């Protein structure tokens, strides 16, 4: 038979141009290359909030969207007045959500599992497990902690998700007429 | 082991066919029926009673729908009573949805027949499990005691809280049901009508999923929620008075607007019952911890109802407490503790109850549907580009969540939107309609991200983006509603907003031609990915 | 007999600099205020960090500066470019801290108590907790949900902690003389 | 009910004292002494042991410091043995630090001599419970063979890991002095230096907290890690062969650095082991899961030892299959568990180290205690304006967390800092050291936030910042530190740099002062607040 997945993108493509604005360097300096990086950066995350808003996101999309943007809230201005609260704040907000989805995904409840146990069957650093517990009941962790382990985790979810995807290259209300009318799928014009 | 739900035994005398499908049945005796599939009853001699309706000779036809995805009611006769049984002409509309979807397939019976009768556990269907409609002794008894107050007290306001998967909507149909049909001493008394206040957008009754409604009843509710989902505007046996759009199938994105809504439906309620008495039941979310208990009881001080019943004895002692200091605040008002009777999961009803409300035609039964895929109907063009008179909307409202300009157009593409009248001019202050206009669509930002103010809008209908047309020649929307044209062609362009909202993505819709066209035979469709 | 609490802050004057910078509308328009405003709400944060850093900070004072932090990114910047996660997850880690410090610091571990009972035992409404639930276990919850949630944990912050407090209205290296010594308080030049 | 601590009885023959305070005990047979306090244990004829010491008459006097806080050491005494036990003249310097701290106070003996023999629980001081050191027979047997092994072997590496509370600090005790002391076959043999290697930042011994160390004994450690939390650099019995600043009581700020700190510590062992056969004890955080799982994996891939021992048998089966798979990766490494055998928590027994340590004086008995508080004390002026040869230190470094430039001053003010020699330049590349200097610090900007690389960097010593003077005149940092003048004075102002990292706040040298007038008798203190 034929079973279907609903996605919130309308075709792969989509999902590809998603993964190269997210990932630049895998998928293909000057102060121009920077600055169009940083804009499809952005508006691949846009995206993302779409998606999330549409539903039936990944996860693994989700938290790459959310790492990103606290990357990027880290290279437009760090908050050094504030004492970097917001950008702290934004990646404990991103790993708290990243390590919760993979752990509630992978968890199993017949058996009991601690979460060092489901960090090691998914293949998930403990780092980020702990760093996740100190975020959570103990104070934000520092910003070049959580500035290394963005990377990494950005690193991680594309070896994890990412790259197995696809190869790396009463004029107002007019009812439509029906003679002209040939039948298309819903979001097609 | 088999279970015989009839005991109903046929032959030459008291069971006859007629032509046209019906069918004559001759009880001497008291009897139970369990039919599964659309019919319809009229009993020629004796009362009879079914989910709590209590049919008589004077009275009509009534059109009863029993899928079996939901409990069958059972249709018990009284001595010495004769009955006829009429096949359903709307329903063959209904069945041709299984065309459409396998979930409207397993829904009723294998017979040719539009009803079977189910004597024994070997005449149901293969690998599905009859489970009858039944009710607790303790529900009847408070049911009984409510009529006698409801004869002593003219319109009564009975609030129906309990958690989720307790029966309460099983208790709020034969409460409404008893009330509707029953008549004490003189068997010449007419029904009454029933109003029931439908506060509960995940799983709601009479309206689409994320509508909160106010609807009048002059004729026993025998159907499931997805056989009437959608019901027409205002001498028929059921119409709406009013509803607004939740946009979500909780109200925890906007408690107090959720409270304001009641407000108005309460509002309109009392528009009515200061001509004539008329109880209201009132149908409230399965959400008794955090911040539901707390809209609990804020509805139970908005509403101040007649009595209040929790429908859980096992329920937490922290929900019951709270609603108990909420009833003990006010005045003297009773709260009533009940049993809690408890497959399907309520996502699937609910995209069922949205598919059949969008595959409802425009123009005995109540409800007729259209078997033809929604990616085969001709849709609606709005047109978007003009003054504000010219438009066909006004401009597009976005509910919680404000998306980049440029987005809005690929979120709201093949998304279930509502339409909002905008009866007075107040709803509109604070907010910034976009003036005379690849162009964008007209969007009214909403920094708040509030809903729309229910005292001052309505909600016309759901509507279904089939596609968006941003060209510079005819800037459109295409979309697709069960709304009647005259309905659509009487309101004039200003006074008509989109709103987007968080209501579940129409994944029928988008293999709702694929179902069709692989059904029949026995490029890339958006949103969709196919495995093989 | 004596008893001594260690603070970060040096003395009570700090504390209620730092209060009065938290709230100037509650101790005590033109952009050169609204300007003055945010500087000193910077600067408060940025000594709230460091008493943080120090150790010893009540966890309201925690609470307080990373919902101000929160405030100061949204009003400074919005991230409409990147959809806001920037935002939003600043606001999601304040609250994930504040409900997770309030609730662990209030449950007990003799009476199996339901969160939402913790929660009403504090006083805490219980759409913070269920916006910390969200947060963490589902999607980030909306930006306009988080400002107004921000708007009213920070009133309650300052009826709960705030209020409180009070009224509100080899020439390098020399070893030191030891004639002109006078013995001081740490601390104390 | 009464409990036998020691089971010598005296009389006129066995026991007398001597002028001084000396006493002479002479067992004809096997006894058991529980002293609480400080002594000395000189031995005339026979052999004795003490915490797994085997002492001999040809052996010099061995300076015990015995608190109950810890475990008390039990000496046990052969047949026909005669011993003579000393008063302590240092440890009046320690007692003296009860006049500081109360919790000081309850550490020792009530009597007026500086130890006390328990006899019975009598004998006890008032509301405290004393605790006898004690060793499992598996753990007798598993340092036996191990006896036999480094016979067989030179320099044997042991590792010793096990979870938080499991004993492992008195099982690296008894190991340590048992590899010391016992000499088999030549009575003539001397003792051998034994080199530990203290990798625990938390619960260090031989080094304040947050530091690793590498120390060299000749001398056997019958103290606990407060009553030697210092030892001077290099003919001593404790000396300090390198040090390293970890700035924190876990590795969790940054594991792989610890690494490196171990790398260097372990390369400083080999430039002695291959001299001569040094047996080195290696002592490792109590952190099992997670990170600290993969750090000890890393130390046993690092050091490559000899043997490693689990010092828990009921532990984790994740944690003993990671570590059988760590030592099964390199060569086949014996991996042994073992016993666990288990009032104070270590925060507590951290901030009586680094006290202790902050007291030691500047000049068996090892150290000497000076009881003078804080407060009272000539703090050391580092001029901080100037060229990098003129300032007193190179700059200030922060570890994982930057400051703003206002407010270190504010942040580095009555903390704890390290003091940092660097020794090759390699180490301040990548860093912008502030060039010729109310004036500000001298800042070194860290980005990355990680501590200086340990193969070009050492750890002079910890110092305490009594106050931050930045007036235009004399921008300056007041500070008090145990390390010795001479010490000081041989370093260059621009081999120096000051070290910020998360130390625990020394509450206790706020308070000192108070105590100390109080103790004495019978405006404002920045950062305490007093109740009354």
């Amino acid at each position: 038979m034929v079973q279907y997945i609903f996605t919130p993108w309308r075709n792969r493509a989509e999902l590809l141009a998603v993964r190269a604005q997210f990932y630049p360097e895998h998928t293909s300096s000057t102060f121009q290359d920077d600055e169009h990086i940083r804009s499809e950066k952005q508006k691949a995350v846009a995206r993302v909030s779409m998606w999330m808003q549409r539903g039936g996101c990944p996860h693994m999309v989700e938290s790459t969207a959310l790492l990103v943007a606290a990357i990027l809230s880290d290279e437009a201005q760090g908050s050094g007045a504030a004492g970097g609260y917001a950008v702290r704040a934004a990646y404990s907000a991103a790993f708290s959500r990243f390590v919760t989805g993979l752990l509630d995904s992978h968890q199993d409840k017949q058996r009991k599992q601690s979460m060092y146990d489901v960090a090691k069957a998914v293949g998930l650093p403990a780092a980020f497990v702990e760093l996740r517990h100190q975020a959570t009941h103990e104070q934000l962790p520092s910003l070049t902690r959580l500035r290394s382990a963005a990377r990494r985790a950005l690193e991680w979810i594309w070896w994890y998700y990412w790259k197995g995807l696809g190869p790396v290259d009463q004029s107002g209300w007019v009812l439509y007429d029906e003679k002209e009318w040939v039948p298309k799928p819903i979001g097609i014009v | 082991l088999l279970r015989h739900h009839s005991s109903f035994q046929p032959n030459n005398s008291n069971f006859q066919r007629k032509a046209g499908g019906r069918l004559v049945l001759s009880t001497p005796d008291v009897e139970r029926f369990v039919i599964l599939g659309n019919y319809g009853v009229k009993v020629h001699q004796g009362e009879v009673t079914i989910a709590g309706a209590t049919l008589t000779p004077i009275d009509d036809v009534q059109w009863v729908h029993a899928p079996h995805c939901h409990a069958l009611p059972v249709l018990r006769t009284a001595n010495d009573t004769v009955i006829e049984l009429l096949p359903c002409p709307t329903a063959q509309g209904l069945r041709e949805l299984a065309r459409l979807n396998p979930l409207f397939g397993r829904l009723w019976n294998e017979t040719s027949d539009t009803f079977q009768i189910i004597y024994t556990s070997a005449d149901a269907p293969k690998r599905t499990s009859l489970r009858e409609l039944a009710s607790h002794p303790a529900w009847n008894k408070k049911i009984s005691e409510l009529l006698t107050s409801t004869r002593r007290k003219p319109s009564p306001i009975l609030f129906i809280c309990g958690p989720k998967s307790s029966g309460k909507s099983t208790f709020g149909r034969l409460l409404t049901n008893r009330l509707m049909t029953d008549r004490a001493g003189h068997k010449s008394r007419s029904w009454k009508p029933v109003m029931v206040l439908d506060l509960d957008p995940g799983q709601p009754e009479f309206s689409p999923p994320g509508v909160v409604s106010l609807t009048k009843l002059r004729r026993p509710n025998l159907a499931p929620p997805f056989c009437h989902p959608g019901l027409s505007f205002g001498n028929e046996g059921m119409t709406t008075v009013r509803m607004h759009a939740i946009a979500s199938v909780t109200p925890a994105l906007d408690p107090a607007h959720f409270i304001a809504c009641a407000r108005d439906l309460f509002a309109y309620y009392r528009r009515s019952a200061s001509q004539e008495n008329i109880p209201l039941v009132v149908n409230t979310p399965g959400w008794i911890q955090g911040t539901g208990l707390d809209l609990l009881a804020e509805l139970i001080a908005v509403l101040r109802p007649t009595e209040v019943l929790y429908m859980s004895e096992d329920g937490p002692e922290e929900t019951v407490s709270a609603l108990r200091e909420a009833c003990a605040s006010s005045s003297t008002i009773p709260f009533t503790m009940l049993p809690s009777q408890p497959s399907w999961t309520p996502a699937t009803l609910r995209s069922m109850a949205m598919q059949s409300y969008f595959h409802l035609s425009p123009f005995g039964p109540g409800c007729e549907w259209n078997p033809t895929p929604l990616t085969h109907l001709c849709p609606w063009r709005v047109r978007l580009a003009g003054r504000p008179d010219e438009r066909g909307v006004l401009g597009i409202v976005c509910y919680d969540h404000q998306y980049a300009p440029e987005l809005v157009s690929d979120a709201i593409n093949g998304m279930v939107m509502g339409l909002v009248r905008i009866e007075k001019k107040e709803a509109l202050r604070g907010l910034a309609v976009p003036g005379d206009t690849t162009p964008l669509l007209p969007l009214i930002p909403n920094p708040t991200g509030s809903p729309l103010s229910p005292q001052y809008t309505s909600l016309v209908g759901l509507v279904l983006i089939r596609g968006v047309s941003l060209t510079a020649s005819n800037p459109e929307l295409h979309l697709l509603t069960p709304v009647p044209p005259s309905v659509l062609h009487s309101f004039r362009g200003d006074e008509l907003v989109l709103v987007a909202g968080k209501f579940d993505a129409p994944t029928w819709a988008y293999v709702e031609g694929l179902y069709w066209k692989s059904n029949s035979k026995a490029d890339e469709v958006p949103w969709v990915e196919m495995l093989h």
